[PDB]
Order: C-alpha cells, then structure tokens, then sequence
C-alpha cells in the first residue's frame, strides 16, 4: 500500500488497519501550477482523423527489405528499472473513508449485519459486518421470532 | 529619416493665379503631411490639416497630395499671400519640414 | 450523482476564482489600452473614442462556462456501449421483405 | 479656448543655463502631445523635441538630445524646456505648441521666447 | 453480399434496377435516413457506406433494418442534406 | 427538406467526409472521400 | 462523510457539494505575462491601426480562453480526482453489500 | 419564419396588455424561440453587440441581444442594476451546431434565485439576478 490508515480509539489502540494503494507513477511536490506562465504569443491560433494520409495499397506493394546493410552501434545496453514502493503508517480516530469499506467485509461464515461502525470494529465476536441496508435488517428483524 | 525636398526655392506670382507648392518625401507618410503660412514677424499658421482638409476660415485654396508626392494648390494668389510656406510630417518622430518663399509679381 | 457534485463545485468554487481573476486581468488590459489610445498621435479625438469603444474587454468575453459540455465530458464512447448493452430491451422483434 | 503662454528668461551668457516654460489653458493639459519648435530670426522651422504629459513620454530629435531637457509638470499644466551648454548658435524664437485634432501637428501656437545668447 | 454497392447511372439507363427510396426523418429533426426498395415493394436496405478494400462505398444494405433506431449503429446511415446558404456563403 | 434541390452531403458518423463518384455507370461507385477542406477569414472563421 | 448528522441528505444540501471532499482549497493562480502595447503604432494612420487592434483583441480572447483551460485542468486534476476516488469507493461499498 | 434585416422597415412590434406587462421583484418569467444566425464575415462585427429584441423602458426591462458568436439575454431593475447571461458559440470549429443553423433559445428568469439560459433543450449558463430589485419592462416588445 501507498498508506496504511491506522485507526485508534481514545485509550490509543488499533481498533482496524486499512490500506490505500497508491498509482504507481512518480511524483512531484514542485507544484506545476503555481509556475506556470500561460503563453501569450505562439499558440494563439485537430480533427478526430490522423491515418487519412496512410494508403494501405502503396504500403502493400512496396518490396521487403532483403539486402541489409547493418549499422553497427544501433542499439543500448538495456537498462532495466527498479521501484522501492514506500509505506506510510498515519494514526487517526476520526474513521476514513477506508475505514468504514474495510468494515464492510467478514470472512466470517456466519456474521450478522449492523449499522454501527464502532460497535462493528470493536466487536467481541468478532462476527458483525458494518452494513447500511436499513430495510433489510429491519425485514431481517421482523421475522428474528 | 525623413526628408521633406521642398520645390520652387523662391517664386513669383501675379495676383490672381493658379500656384503649386511640391513637397517630396523621401518615404511613404500616406497622408501625415500638413501645410502651414508663416509672414513676416510672426508664428506659422496651419493651413490644411492632413492631404486634403479645411480649417477653420483659411481660404479655401489649398489641400493636394498623398504617398511621397503633396502639392499645395493656391487658386487665387492675393496680395497677403505673400510668405514662406512649409509643410511637415507626422508620421515618424524626426518630424521634418522643408521650405518655399512664395512672393508676389 | 458524483459527477454533478463535481461539477457543482466547478461552478461554485472554482469558476468564480476564475471570473475574479480574469476582471483583474481586464480592468489592467483596458487601462492600458485606453491610455494608448490616447497617446497616439496622428488620430483625433473622435477616432480615440470610437477605437477605445472598439477594443474594450466587459465580463461576457471571458463567460465561457458551458454546463452542458461539462456534462458531456464523461459522455465517453465506453459509456455509449454500456448504455446500448444493458438497456432493458431483452426482446425487439422486426421484420422485412428481402428480394 | 485653447491659449499657451510662454516666458523665458530670454537673455543669457555664454557657458549657462536656461529654461524656458510654457503654461496651457483651454484643454485638458494631459490629452495633447506638446511639441518644441526654435527657429532663427529669418530662418525656417527646426524641430526640437515633444512631451506627452500625460505619463510624461519624451522624444527628441537627434540634433538636440543634450542640448534640450523636456519636462511637464501635471499640476500646474506647465511645460518646460531647459538649454544647457549655451552657445552663439542657440540665439533663437521657440515656440510650444500643440495641435487641436492631428496630436501631431501644430494647430494652436504660443507667443514665441527669443533668446540671445 | 448484403451490401450493395449504389453507383450513379444515366437516367435513360436505369432500367428495372432498385432506385425507390424512402425517406426517414429522425430528431431538430436534422437526422435523415433513406431506406432503398426495388421496383416490387421488398427492402434493400439503408443508404450508408462499408469498406471494400482502401474505399469506403455508398451501400444499402439491409444490416441497418436489422438494427434498434437511435442506437449508435445506426450513425452510418444518418444523413445530413447540405444547401448552399447565404448566411455561410462560400465559394461553391 | 425540398425536392429538386441540389443538396452536398454529410454522413453523420464521419463528419469529414464528402460524396464523391469514382465514375459514372454501372461498372462505377460512389465513396465518402476526405478530407474537406477549410474556408476560413483570420481572426473571424475557420470552418470545414 | 458528513455522516455525523442523523441525516446525510439534508447537510449536503446545506454544506454543498464542495463538503465532501477534504483538500478543499488547492487552485494556484497562474502568472500572466504583464500587458504591453508595440510603441511603433503611436503615429499609425486611422485604417492602418483599427486592423491590428483587431489582431490584437482576438489574441486577448484566445489568451482568455487558454487561462480559462488552465483553471479546467487544475479541476479535473486536483479537485475531480478526490470524486472519482468517492466514485470508486462507493461502487466498492455497493460491491460489498451486494456480497453480504 | 420570419427573417429581420438590417432596416429600420424591417420590424415587428408587440402591444402588450396593460395587465401582462412585467412589473414586479418576485415573478418568475422565461421566454423561448427559434433563432437561425448567419456566420459573421466581417470584422466589424466583432465587439459590436446589437440587440433583436428590445423588452427595455428607461433603462428598465429585458433585451435579447446578439454579438460576435453571442447570445446575450440583460436584465435591469429601475436602480439600473443589471444582469447579463450570455451563451458562446465559437467559429472557429470545423463543424458548429449553431452556426447559420436553427437554435431553440430558452431563458427562464427566477426572481429569487438565478437567470438561466438553455440552448435546444441543454442547460448552458446562469447567473444571480436575486441581487435585483424593481423592473419595469416595456409596455411593448420590439424585434429589430
Ligand atoms: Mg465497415
């Protein structure tokens, strides 16, 4: 993950750990925008249309390459690329958007629905999932008897 | 810059005859040349503003030209007419002028 | 519901950032321009306000929100196909006479 | 109306200095350029140089770049010229003037300041 | 093959070949769509074009009858009928 | 719409194409061919 | 999100839509070149200097609508970004429930 | 339809009812017609707005206006507070949907709200008129 959201409680206790994954490009805290001079002159004055020009019937009579006459340095050594993905661990007791996904997935074969986050994520069980379908579990309630 | 060939030097009129004044420029000023009378003792006046325009109650004898080639046309010379009459463009910085002495036969 | 949200807020928030910026640029613009005016020499006065009144710059020549191109902008090909596949027609019968 | 009247200390020596002023009334001082003109007694016009006062746009002639200094004061619609390094050649009528719809051409004239030197 | 390549032909020579056509208007209602039928009634098919080698060939063909109305399919045979204008007033 | 009247054409999925005949008969076809062009007045119009 | 009223509806439609993000002010305000006139044009001719005012003005129209594209793009990259997150996160959560 | 040149003959002037002329802070009104406007070929024609129809007394009413690639719809209150909202059609495009081609214009005017302008059915723009106060429109509607 780009970030791990770690969420506390007042006692200051890892209640749920969520992960964010991050795009893979490379970044820049340089902030483009705030440099940016928009251009007065040279681009003062685009059709959905670029392959017109290419006439497939010429191309195609046109003989192969056979004898080569090779130039010698064409090429570079291959430089391969190599990542260290970076991990972030931030602490917060205000869940996040994350926080209250996660909460929504039990790999528990018998759960029970619930409308309370915290009362989900600090369960004793721990067999309740964070739900908001709030006629389900009413209709889920009807029938409890 | 711009020079402003002025022709004739000097010249003789009787009263009461066509005269033009030739003033040359050495480049193109469309029409930012003005014609201007000055007599004796006294400050230049303006004749005909641009090529070809009245001003105020000048006498309404005068205004020709345009390009590098402007004449003055005076229908009917009289006897105050007499003076040195020059004229000048607006067109570049160096403002120029040139000179004629027009006097009476 | 998403997309008008964030559209809303270009409305809202960032468009009039734009405006406020843009009056800024004008109001300098058109000082500049009417003092030019008024230095050139070889036009009258009559000529100096008419071409000040030609070459002024109000609101409306920088008014460019379109809502409804902000709305077309997710109305991407992809969303053509998802839309003509999962229409609710599950049978639509025709019929004609070939030769 | 439109009227220009210039002053001039109009007699000097050899070696000093000079400046000549040029006070219009009639228009609105900061809308016209004004423009210098000396001329020799018997001889022709000779430009000299001219002031916007508006933001105070000087340009001068070749001939008389260190010779003559254009200034324009805005508060007092005043107009000054100053010849410095005063030589026998300087000994002149000049006139400030202004025109009434061509900026650039004279229309309406001022009483002339004749130096001698 | 389905799709008939259209030519334009002299008028003393069209013979019994198919040149009726039926006119559509689709929404303004600036959508046109023609639909070809021969001299007994039968279809055709609409007015559009398909690809026969480098060239793209005016067709009727009588895939677009086999298609929904306004679905994107149906953009091929959609026709729009230019007239020279004085508000656009170019050279013609 | 009128009838007898000279109409150019545009076919809407390929905007910037135009109806031209190869050639004239039987043995001939007609094809959308491109692209159109530009008119344009600097600083007023440039259309297709 | 702004789930701590008994009711989310109602508090969108009083905070906004801008409420549901959390980096609400990001927008920089991009530099303008300072605006200068050619002072060759000061003796021009009356036709001479109308033509090239016109040059001019359309390409103070074009420089407004390039700053205006400016402000689009720091929409869509700064502030559309965090709502296709909201998009991506809410069809998980719809995912979820339907998995439940 | 009807085509308006550029002549003081070429008019079309509605006398409205004493009792439907718009006088008031609070009423809500909209307006809609079709407007065919041909591509603009001179010069002159940019920076020059013009109005076609002329709703305006004392400086007090509503008028549709046109300029370079501009429909302008102003309102103005009696304090000469005034509102504009314009929709922008550029010629500089290969193939324009509005260019010399029939477009259906709607503008509804909510005195406590906004002015918004729609162009064939599509909303376009609005602006805050909530701001105004008092309008007094014309006795008559002018198209020219
Ligand atoms: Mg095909």
């Amino acid at each position: 993950p780009e970030e791990i959201i770690n969420l506390l409680n007042g006692n200051n206790v890892s209640l749920m750990r969520s992960n964010i994954y991050g795009d893979g490009l490379k970044s820049s805290v340089d902030d483009f925008y705030s440099n940016y001079k928009i251009p007065y002159n040279r681009a003062y004055e685009s059709n959905d249309s670029s392959l017109d020009n290419v006439n497939i019937g010429v191309i195609d009579n046109i003989p192969e390459i056979i004898d080569v006459n090779p130039y010698k340095e064409n090429c570079d050594k291959f430089s391969p690329v190599q990542k260290i993905t970076s991990t972030r661990e931030i602490n917060t007791n205000i869940p996040w958007p994350i926080n209250y996904l996660q909460a929504q997935n039990t790999n528990n074969e018998k759960f029970s629905l619930s409308s309370d986050f915290v009362e989900v994520v600090s369960s004793k069980d721990k067999s309740l999932v964070y739900s908001f379908l709030s006629n389900v579990m009413f209709y889920l309630d009807s029938i409890k008897d | 810059d711009i020079v402003l060939t002025q022709s004739p030097a000097t010249l003789s009129v009787t009263p009461g005859d066509d005269v033009s004044l030739s003033c040359r420029a050495s480049q193109s000023i469309s029409n930012n040349l003005h014609w201007y009378q000055q007599k004796s003792h006294e400050s230049p006046r303006l004749l005909i503003k641009y090529a070809s325009q009245s001003i105020s109650g000048i006498p309404s004898k005068f205004g020709r030209g345009s390009g590098t080639d402007f004449t003055l046309i005076i229908n009917r010379v009289e006897t105050e007419d007499f003076g040195v009459y020059f004229c000048q463009q607006s067109d570049s910085w160096p403002y120029t002028f040139g000179g004629t002495k027009l006097e009476i036969i | 519901f998403l997309n008008n949200a964030a559209i809303c807020v270009f409305e809202s928030n960032i468009y009039p950032k734009f405006i406020s910026f843009m009056e800024q640029c004008i109001n300098n613009i058109n000082i500049k321009t009417k003092e030019f005016i008024q230095k050139c020499t070889n036009i009258n006065e009559d000529e100096k306000l008419q071409l000040i009144n030609q070459n002024v710059f109000n609101s409306l020549d920088f008014e460019f929100l379109n809502i409804q191109n902000m709305k077309s902008l997710f109305s991407s090909e992809t969303a053509l196909l998802i839309k003509e596949e999962t229409w609710p027609y599950e049978l639509v019968l025709y019929a004609f006479k070939e030769p | 109306q439109v009227q220009l009247q210039q002053s001039g200390a109009e007699l000097a020596r050899p070696g000093t200095s000079v400046k000549l002023s040029c006070k219009a009334s009639g228009y609105t001082f900061t809308t016209y350029w004004i423009q210098w003109v000396k001329q020799r007694p018997g001889q022709g016009l000779e430009w000299i140089g001219t002031i916007y006062p508006g933001d105070g746009d000087t340009r001068y002639t070749q001939k008389f770049k260190g010779k003559a200094t254009l200034t324009a004061d805005k508060s007092s619609s005043t107009a000054y010229m100053q010849l410095i390094s005063l030589a026998s050649e300087d000994s002149a009528v000049y006139y400030c003037v202004a025109g009434y719809d061509t900026s650039g051409t004279m229309g309406y004239w001022g009483q002339g300041t004749s130096v001698t030197v | 093959g389905v799709e008939k390549i259209l030519s334009a032909l002299e008028i003393p020579d069209v013979g019994n070949l198919s040149q009726v056509v039926v006119m559509k208007s689709k929404n303004i209602t600036n959508k046109c769509k023609m639909n070809l039928q021969d001299n007994n009634g039968n279809d055709i098919g609409f007015i559009g074009f398909h690809q026969f080698n480098n060239i793209a060939k005016l067709v009727a063909s009588n895939w677009y009858n086999r298609q929904i109305e306004r679905s994107s399919r149906t953009l091929g045979c959609s026709w729009e009928f230019i007239p020279v204008d004085d508000g656009w007033g170019e050279r013609p | 719409l009128q009838y007898d009247k000279p109409y150019y054409m545009l076919n809407l999925y390929d905007p910037n194409k135009y109806v031209d005949v190869n050639n004239v008969g039987i043995r001939g076809y007609m094809y959308l061919k491109g692209p159109r062009g530009s008119v344009m007045t600097t600083n007023i119009y440039l259309n297709s | 999100i702004l789930n701590t009223s008994d009711s989310f509806v109602e508090e969108f439609q009083n905070l906004g839509a801008i409420s549901l993000i959390n980096k609400k002010e990001n927008l920089s305000m991009p530099i303008i070149e300072s605006y200068e006139i050619p002072n060759d044009m000061l003796g021009l001719p009356l036709n001479d200097l109308n033509e090239k005012l016109f040059n001019i003005y359309s390409k103070n129209t074009a420089y407004f609508k390039k700053i205006y594209y400016n402000f689009l793009d720091q929409w869509w990259t700064q502030y559309y970004s965090q709502y296709f997150d909201l998009i991506c996160m809410a069809k998980r959560s719809v995912l979820a429930q339907e998995t439940l | 339809q009807i085509q308006l040149f550029n002549l003081e003959s070429s008019k079309i002037e509605v006398i409205l009812k004493n009792a439907i002329v718009y006088n008031s802070m609070y009423e809500n009104f909209s307006t809609s017609f079709w407007i065919r406007i041909p591509k603009y070929f001179n010069s002159i024609s940019l920076n020059n707005e013009y109005t076609i129809i002329n709703c305006m007394e004392n400086n007090s009413g509503w008028k549709v206006s046109l300029n370079y690639g501009e429909i302008i719809w102003t309102l103005q209150d009696t304090q000469e507070i005034k509102q504009r909202v314009v929709f922008k059609y550029s010629q500089m495009i290969n193939i324009s949907d509005y260019i010399n081609r029939w477009i259906f214009v709607t503008i509804t005017n909510n005195r406590l709200n906004n002015s918004k302008i729609y162009i064939n059915g599509r909303l376009i723009d609005q602006k805050p008129i909530s701001n105004l106060g008092n309008i007094h429109a014309s006795n008559n509607i002018m198209f020219k």
